[PDB]
């Protein structure tokens, strides 16, 4: 078990569903001997003698631009084309459609409260959850 | 030591990207084709200049400048990288 | 409401498994050295990785670059998204290319399969806001929510 | 680790180490710089003492507050032991004393002390155990100072078989009684010297060079279970260093030959004091003792540190042994001793 | 009698700033939010320039926060954009600058809470 | 009230103690932990309902101007009492 | 791009006034450790002072010169005046500061920071 | 005369006004911007070259006479190009009145001293060099005042934290008092207490 860092303990990039970058400020540090995320992904790689090639985040960004440049434009929605491909791609092979009925895995409010692992561990969802099953 | 990986960086208006947006509208549903398990990225940005990016085996990468290039050159630009393997 | 999840059951340490099995506080070099051994003894299928749902793109990166040169090419995410035909090689594939304020610029909108009033409360609450001002028309494809 | 011994800071005065040490034997030479070490960093520092708390007020500048922490002991009272060691995770014991008095002989102080602070700490489950020796200890030694240095390194390793077991050289440092020692003689115009210090070696070792050692060895995890020798990087002569101790201070310099038998009386001689005796049979052993070889055993280098020279430190610790004449001489005026190659 | 110095203005040597906290240290140039607990945008007229949060401990003896970071508490004002990124750019800090944030203009009017046909009619007051 | 530890420190109105295992406990031995014995808590529990009989009832700490600020307390609830929210009184409404 | 000077019209005066600080810092060295009673040689003091030099070397305003070399004066002056103590001379050799080492894996073992 | 409200002199107001233009008429060279607050205090600004030609005038002109200087002093803005503003305090015994001169500067560009006019500005530049690190020409002894021997940094700008970069303490080992990173037990806690709604509509800025 190695421990990282929560949301709130590192400045970290996110992608929103529009495909719009945008990055976290550390609020608090990790807590005791937790460390950011991709240092422990690049302390790793020099243990291993595979050392990655980015020793600070700015440089791992960088490295972000040279896989997807709209990774580091913050803020920024980058449009995205190319629509009649893609469909002409997905009707190369013909799947089966299932009979099974669409059904969202939250019907009820009482499914919306803990569904990641820091809601799991709220005291708070917890009381939210109680106070719509009882 | 064979090829991973493809990437295409352009920019959805540019002048400069013109030959790799013909390429991506003519072209690129024939080349998924021919290779239906290589990962070929395409990713749009406003205002990059236009790359091809080849990642192969262990993790080595090269990259090569699509700036102007015409559709023509840019099928060889792919071709190169999709046979010249290393 | 969620943050005082960030208060429990948090990782403070890393850990190995002692003789007995059992995990067991250690240092940062123990734990890293542990690991390097196994990823220098393992080589391509052998490897694999997988993203949780609230991981930052910096790690993924440096995730996906450690696999690479031990020749693994299974970074996977917990979270499916089909691949057939264009899979992720086109970002319009399988991004919200409407984006949320355009929402309110549409005149009708068809949920499939979704409940994005929890799925994305902020998302639903763009929509009701375009139902009660543009008098937006919404269909849905799926279960009767609310 | 428990929460609450979680390092954190920049390894400075406020900053948290997560040592908690006892140190015995914190009021003397060696304890002053360990403990000095140990808050610079931010550690948890208890101090048993059996002087006066007079005597340990120049401590307290040393640790942030609340991190130095007093208590009173006495050797002869396990409890009193085990007050001091139940919440630390490490023991240092420093005990020591060059002349046997009255209620305490060397026996007490290198046995029955080193063996009783073991045997608690170990039943306390102290984790880390550091017990400084002699490099020259030795069962056949002509110096009961020596001799109880063996069998007290001997019952330590068998109470606290993890314990790490320090062996140095005669340490030199502002506050010695080695460079300091020689440099005193000059009240009695010639220097003694038992075959006039052509017969014996002597390695000295700077106090900043143990007291980092010691540091190290609390956190190194390889270091447990371990006995180091902590020498300097030169052999000397005894007549050399000697000579150049007085060069160092100005100060002139007529050594004489005195045979061994003819050394000891002049030692019981200064035995009478019922203060700190001057000189001693014992010390007198122990200063013509050549400094043992141990290839066998690792050194400062195997815990990081590097040896200081005394070419370096000799003015830093003999400036205040001279006249007002010499007094602002450099370090580079004097010419550096012969070292034994 | 006036000299001309073309080079880029780097005060960084005269300023008397460690090294660390110069060159590993991140700026952030904004507008700060408008506090979402009050209506009132008074805190929202200028520029502030900020730094990277760093480690606070507990202190052993109290639990008080402890930090070693000097700069844990500077926040400069500044009137514009451009005025920030010059002041940071002259004291060699490493800076991202955020837009402005301006609220939208929105279209209110009290008659739509009673239309005749719209779902903008309100059912209560 | 104030309890004991299975290690025999006291625990405090707020709750503190350390821990077994805790190092920092050390700071004690030689001296002692100072812990107020009153609880607060206990005590105001100790003072009786007084029954009023109005809606509204107000209370300002007793002593004038050397109570707390005056506030208006609602009554009208019967499955509980008012409290006042400066000083912990409680407030009943009769019949 | 026209600025009033302080002392040095150009690079070339100013490399004139930064040699002359040097000249005086260094044959100033050897009365310092004498006066001050430093337990350093003649040689460390005249390293550090070459080091604080170097540390420098890297400017081209002549502007930025002159004040680092009107602090130097200034900070030679203290010296040889003695209104510095000792313990003002000895703080250009951070002799109390444990070491930091500069390498990833090193700083990622004690914390966070960079 | 409302009881809680300062009242206003419009004599002294006139008054400064028209020896506000009066100096501005004699030295148009120098002379950018003069004011003259609310409470009667009348402010020349005034371009750089000109702290000695206009100091001079001030302390000698016949109808001006101000003999003495009150004040000497630095404020830091960092949002200007020419961070430093340079005020003058100055009283004139005959007319029993004062007025302050204010010029401008940045990190690089020193300023006249004006010892020649005042003596009393000696120390007062040695101040503002200390705490500012604003060089003064052609003074007679420009060194650090206020800080420690050796002190790094200018503590009064806007960007010097509270704090500072270094404390000192006693160390047993090299016996002495040593300089080491600054470090807080309790870090100073930063207050945001600014309401979010306008005091000073008279003050408005326009948007
Ligand atoms: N040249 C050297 O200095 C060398 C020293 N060592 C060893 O290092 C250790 C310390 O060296 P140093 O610090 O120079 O010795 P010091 O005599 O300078 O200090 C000795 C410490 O032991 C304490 N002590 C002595 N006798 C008793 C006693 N009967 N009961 C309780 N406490 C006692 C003293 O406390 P108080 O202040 O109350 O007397 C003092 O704190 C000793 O074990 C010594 O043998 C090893 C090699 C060389
Ligand atoms: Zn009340």
């Amino acid at each position: 078990i190695l421990p990282g860092a929560a949301y709130t303990e590192k400045s970290a990039t996110y992608v929103n569903t529009e495909g719009r970058a945008q990055q976290t400020k550390v609020a608090v540090t990790p807590p005791g001997l937790a460390r950011e995320d991709w240092k422990i992904i690049r302390a790793l790689s020099e243990i291993a003698g595979m050392t990655l090639p980015y020793d600070t985040l700015d440089q791992v960004r960088n490295r972000l631009e040279e896989v997807s440049p709209n990774l580091v434009r913050y803020d920024d929605v980058e449009g995205a084309n190319y629509f009649q491909q893609a469909s002409e791609l997905s009707k190369l092979v013909n799947q089966q459609l299932l009979a099974d009925p669409l059904v969202p895995p939250q019907l009820t409010i009482k499914d919306f409260y803990m569904t990641d692992s820091i809601s799991r561990a709220s005291q708070t969802m917890a009381k939210c959850v109680k106070a719509v099953t009882e | 030591l064979g090829l991973r990986e493809i990437r295409i960086h352009l920019c959805q208006r540019s002048p400069g990207s013109q030959g790799v947006r013909d390429f991506i509208e003519k072209r690129y549903v024939e080349l998924k084709k021919a290779n239906p398990d290589l990962p070929i990225l395409i990713r749009e940005c406003s205002d990059v200049q236009p790359k091809l990016w080849a990642r192969y085996a262990f993790g080595q990468e090269k990259n090569v400048s699509l700036n102007n290039f015409s559709a023509d050159q840019v099928t060889r630009a792919l071709e190169n990288v999709l046979s010249s393997k290393a | 409401f969620a943050y005082d999840g960030l208060k429990r059951q948090r990782l403070t340490e890393p850990m190995v498994r002692n003789e007995k099995g059992l995990l067991t506080h250690t240092t940062w070099e123990d734990a890293l050295s542990r690991v390097a051994g196994m990823l220098q003894s393992f080589q391509g299928n052998d490897v694999a990785a997988i993203a949780g749902g609230l991981v930052d793109a910096e790690a993924l990166i440096a995730l996906k670059d450690l696999l690479n040169r031990v020749d693994s090419d299974t970074l996977c995410t917990e979270e499916v998204f089909p691949t057939a035909g264009a899979g992720t090689d086109l970002r319009s594939n399988y991004l919200l290319n409407t984006t949320i304020a355009g929402v309110e610029e549409a005149d009708v909108v068809l949920l499939v399969g979704t409940n994005p009033r929890f799925e994305a409360p902020l998302f639903n609450a763009r929509i009701r806001k375009s139902w009660l001002h543009n008098d937006l028309k919404v269909a849905l494809i799926g279960s009767p929510v609310d | 680790l428990h929460h609450a011994v979680i390092p954190h800071g920049k390894g400075g005065r406020s900053s948290v180490s997560g040592i908690v040490a006892t140190v015995f034997g914190a009021t003397g030479f060696l304890g002053r710089y360990v403990v000095n070490h140990l808050g610079r960093m931010g550690s948890q520092v208890i101090v048993p003492h059996r002087c006066e708390p007079y005597d340990t007020m120049h401590l307290r500048p040393m640790g942030d507050l609340g991190q130095i922490i007093f208590m009173d002991w006495n050797g002869r009272d396990k409890d009193s032991i085990r007050r001091a060691v139940e919440h630390s995770s490490v023991v240092i014991n420093l005990v020591g004393r060059e002349w046997e008095t009255q209620n305490f002989d060397f026996e007490d102080v290198f046995v029955k002390i080193p063996q009783a602070i073991a045997q608690v700490s170990k039943e306390a489950g102290v984790e880390k155990f550091i017990h400084i020796s002699h490099l020259n200890a030795d069962i056949k030694s002509s110096s009961k100072y020596l001799r109880s240095k063996a069998v007290g390194e001997k019952e330590v390793r068998e109470t606290f078989p993890e314990a790490t077991i320090i062996k140095p050289a005669e340490i030199f440092g502002r506050e010695d009684r080695f460079l300091n020692y020689f440099a005193n003689i000059r009240w009695f115009g010639g220097v003694p010297l038992i075959s006039l210090g052509k017969k014996t070696v002597k390695q000295p070792v700077y106090i900043v060079d143990v007291t980092k050692g010691i540091i190290n060895a609390i956190k190194d995890p390889d270091a447990r279970g371990k006995t180091f020798a902590f020498v300097g990087p030169s052999r000397y002569l005894l007549f050399d260093l000697v000579q150049y101790v007085f060069a160092v201070a100005h100060r002139p310099f007529l050594p004489y030959p005195l045979p061994h038998f003819a050394y000891r009386w002049i030692g019981r001689l200064f035995e009478i004091s019922p203060f700190e005796p001057w000189t001693t049979r014992d010390k007198v052993e122990r200063i013509h003792t050549t400094d043992k070889i141990l290839p066998h055993l690792p050194g400062l280098e195997d815990l990081g540190v590097e040896a200081t020279p005394l070419e370096l430190k000799a003015i830093e610790v003999l400036r205040r042994h001279r006249t007002y004449r010499w007094l602002s001489s450099e370090i580079e005026d004097v010419q550096p001793a012969k070292t034994i190659p | 009698q006036l000299i001309t110095v073309d080079e880029k203005l780097d005060i960084t040597t005269i300023t008397g700033v460690p090294e660390e906290h110069i060159k590993t240290r991140k700026a952030r140039i904004f507008v700060p939010a408008r506090n979402n607990m009050q209506s009132g945008v008074n805190n929202t007229k200028k520029w502030k320039m900020e730094f990277d949060t760093r480690e606070r401990w507990e202190n052993p003896l109290m639990g008080w926060a402890s930090t070693a970071d000097p700069l844990s508490n500077l926040v400069l004002t500044f009137s514009t954009k451009e005025d920030a990124v010059a002041f940071a750019e002259k004291n060699g800090w490493s800076y991202d600058v955020e837009e402005r944030k301006v609220p939208k203009p929105k279209s209110k009017s009290y008659g739509a809470n009673f239309s005749w046909n719209k779902r903008t009619r309100v059912s209560t007051k | 009230g104030v309890r004991t530890s299975p290690t025999g420190e006291k625990v405090t109105h707020t709750g503190q103690v350390y821990d077994d295992g805790d190092y920092r406990k050390v700071r004690f031995v030689g001296r002692q932990k100072e812990v107020n014995e009153n609880f607060a808590i206990d005590l105001i529990a100790e003072q009786p309902v007084s029954q009023v009989g109005s809606r509204v009832i107000s209370c300002d700490g007793g002593g004038g101007a050397l109570g707390h600020p005056r506030v208006y307390i609602n009554l009208d609830k019967e499955t509980k009492t008012g409290t006042c929210g400066y000083c912990g009184l409680q407030f009943r409404q009769q019949h | 791009t026209s600025v009033k000077p302080i002392f040095s019209r150009d690079m070339n005066e100013a490399k004139r006034r930064v040699r002359e600080l040097y000249r005086a810092w260094y044959r100033e060295v050897p009365n310092t450790v004498h006066l001050f009673q430093l337990d350093i040689s003649v040689k460390q003091g005249r390293d550090k002072v070459r080091e604080m030099f170097k540390k420098n070397a890297h400017i081209t305003d002549p502007r930025v010169v002159d004040l680092l070399v009107i602090k130097g004066k200034m900070e030679l002056e203290e010296t040889i005046k003695v209104w510095k103590q000792r313990t003002h001379v000895m703080r250009f050799f951070h002799e109390t500061e444990a070491p930091r080492p500069k390498d990833f894996l090193s700083k990622f073992y004690v914390g966070h920071d960079p | 005369t409302r009881p809680t409200v300062r009242p206003r002199n419009d004599v002294a107001h006139k008054q400064l006004s028209a020896f506000g233009e009066y100096v501005a008429e004699i030295l148009p060279k120098y002379v950018q911007q003069v004011q003259v607050s609310c409470f009667n205090e009348l402010e020349i600004c005034i371009h750089p070259d000109g702290v000695i030609p206009v100091l001079t005038f001030l302390r000698d002109h016949s109808n001006a006479q101000f003999k003495s200087l009150a004040d000497l002093t630095a404020v830091d803005i960092p949002t200007r190009q020419n961070r430093f503003e340079i005020v003058y305090n100055l009283l004139s015994l005959r007319f029993n009145s004062r007025i302050r001169v204010k010029t401008y500067t940045d990190e690089l560009t020193p300023i006249e001293s004006s010892v020649p006019v005042y003596k009393a500005a000696n120390w007062y530049e040695r101040e503002i060099w200390d705490m500012f690190g604003v060089f003064f020409a052609n003074h007679p002894d420009l060194r650090r005042i206020l800080t420690d021997y050796g002190f790094e940094g200018h503590p009064f700008r806007k960007d010097f934290p509270l704090s500072g970069y270094v404390e000192l303490r006693y160390d047993d080992e090299v016996k002495r008092v040593v300089a080491e990173p600054v470090e807080l037990a309790q870090e100073f806690r930063k207050f945001d207490l600014n309401s979010p709604w306008e005091a000073f509509p008279a003050y408005r800025q326009p948007p």
